[PDB]
């Protein structure tokens, strides 16, 4: 789980004393700027073609 | 086992080789996943006990323990580890976008009434 | 006195500076208000106010300097944006 | 009392006409004429102008000579061919309004109460328009005077009357700009208005530091506009705009990609029918 903490598979932190592991919550995606990278990729396809 | 973080299986297989010793390139293993692991301890989670920090690094009680945090921050309280805590940089940027969009856009009008 | 960032505050403060009690604060700064004196609003369970504008007052030569540093430093913003924008469609319509 | 004023070309000819002829008279550095137009609502409309003769020396800031009687029956005879435009103003080509022209407004204004002053530029190095408006007010304030009298600003701009402006396009072979369109939509606009608002600024400077040092008569009116201003600006790193900047952008990208595609579809469709236009074709000639 630390490996994969590492390399940002998920963002879920542990209490290595009591040993439960608990999770962040991240959602509401739309406000974020990767949308606009997914239409520009293929905006400039449809340009191109 | 080492591609991913199945570590304990390696430090057993280390004492088990059928063809020789092999310390000599075990040893630059063992150097090289000591201080992966204090990498990737700084952001796995917020407190360590010592005794515990001390046994799940494969080394034991000596100064080297006292020397590795040294080595790093590693600051100690109460039997206590404090964590190194940002992780909040980044967010709340536009100026970049804002310069960047700016051209991304240029670009999209540059070869769309041109003749190409 | 505050910067035009940063120009919230607490009722305390004002009790402080103002040396009156913490419960006339509210009728204090209402009275303010109606008057058109400084414009804003207000936050009781917070116990926070937040100005936005207040009247001008008159000002001496060390204090326009930093009007003109302002307005140097902003001004240099639109130059480089012009000779941005000028340079990076330049082939749209040169 | 006016909101706005509306100028014709012929005028602008006109005045660059007579600086010209002027020119050869003598070598006066201004000229001054009147200005004929008309009312609607709160607007106002020029259309037409004569020159009338006029001098003033150097020697100091009290020693002009305009002509009366000029004017007076100039305006008959105009009148006299059409009855419509009745005088509204005055003109003159100076650089910058000069310290005379209160006074000289004094003497028209018995033959138009509204009249209203116009500087024409007549040599242009700059993107703004050539024109300006004035109107006279009184002006009270706390001390040093009941009332000051003062020019204040009236906002200006040409127009075209159905047959002026095809002569004025006739005229006009030797430029145009390539596409109206997005590129004009741009370049005619974005970057002239950015290189305004860098020349406006340049010119607070310029009276900054002629205030810091100098003559500095230090005026307050100008300092509380000036901490309005500065109050005004927005704080953009707020993460609430944040947020919604992103929430519209992030919308009106997907419009554009719709339209792109329908774009390319039909294009498709247009090849096609070309090659099999063709290929049914050429096998004519064996």
């Amino acid at each position: 789980v630390a490996k994969a903490i590492r390399d940002g598979v998920i963002e879920a932190s542990i209490n290595h004393e009591k040993g439960y592991v608990q999770s962040k919550e991240m959602i509401d995606i739309y406000s974020t700027r990767e949308p606009q990278l997914a239409f520009h990729q293929r905006i400039s396809f449809c340009l191109d073609i | 086992y080492l591609m991913e973080g199945s570590y304990n299986k390696v430090f057993l297989a280390k004492g088990n080789i059928p063809a020789e010793s092999y310390t000599f390139f075990i040893d630059i293993l063992l150097d090289t996943i000591r201080d992966e692991i204090a990498g990737c301890i700084e952001k796995a989670y917020e407190k360590i006990l010592f005794t515990e920090a001390t046994r799940i690094l494969f080394f034991n009680t000596p100064k080297k323990m006292t020397d590795y945090a040294k080595k790093r921050g590693w600051v100690l309280g109460p039997n206590n580890y404090y964590s190194f805590a940002s992780q909040q940089q980044k967010p709340e940027d536009t100026t970049i976008p804002s310069t960047e969009l700016a051209k991304q856009v240029i670009e999209y009008a540059r070869q769309l009434e041109m003749i190409v | 006195t505050r910067p035009a960032n940063h120009r919230q505050l607490t009722f305390e403060e004002i009790a402080k500076s103002a040396k009156i009690t913490v419960n006339e604060v509210e009728l204090l700064v209402m009275k303010a208000l109606s008057v058109g004196l400084v414009k804003g609003s207000i936050d009781e369970v917070d116990k926070r106010v937040h100005m936005t504008w207040v009247q001008p007052r008159v000002l001496d030569l060390q204090q326009i300097k930093g009007m003109k540093d302002r307005l140097e430093f902003w001004c240099t913003d639109v130059k480089s944006m012009e000779m941005l924008v000028e340079h990076q469609a330049h082939d749209i319509l040169t | 009392a006016v909101q706005k004023v509306v100028v014709h070309p012929l005028v602008l000819l006109s005045v660059v006409d007579h600086f010209n002829r002027i020119g050869k008279v003598g070598n006066q550095k201004r000229v001054v004429g009147v200005l004929l137009g008309s009312w609607q609502k709160k607007v106002l409309d020029v259309s037409n102008s004569f020159a009338v003769p006029f001098d003033e020396d150097d020697k100091d800031d009290s020693v002009w000579f305009l002509d009366h009687d000029y004017l007076e029956n100039m305006y008959g005879m105009f009148k006299k061919v059409n009855a419509r435009e009745r005088i509204v103003g005055w003109y003159h080509t100076g650089p910058k309004l000069h310290k005379n022209d209160i006074a000289i407004n004094e003497l028209m204004k018995r033959y138009c109460p509204n009249s209203v002053l116009v500087i024409i530029d007549v040599k242009p190095k700059d993107l703004g328009l050539p024109t300006e408006a004035y109107i006279s007010v009184e002006e009270v304030h706390d001390d040093g005077t009941p009332t000051s009298k003062t020019f204040e600003h009236v906002t200006s701009e040409i127009g075209a009357e159905e047959a002026e402006e095809v002569g004025v396009e006739h005229l006009l072979r030797d430029i145009k700009d390539t596409t109206v369109g997005t590129l004009s939509q741009r370049i005619t606009n974005q970057v002239h208005g950015l290189k305004g608002l860098n020349s406006k600024l340049l010119d607070i400077r310029s009276y900054l530091e002629k205030v810091a040092t100098g003559k500095l008569p230090i005026n307050h009116q100008i300092i509380y506009q000036l901490q309005d201003v500065f109050n005004l600006l927005p704080d953009v790193s707020l993460q609430e705009f944040v947020k919604a900047f992103y929430l519209k952008t992030n919308d009106q990208m997907v419009v554009v990609y719709l339209a792109s595609l329908i774009r390319s579809v039909v294009a498709l469709h247009n090849l096609i029918n070309n090659k099999i236009a063709n290929r049914d074709a050429e096998k004519k000639e064996g």
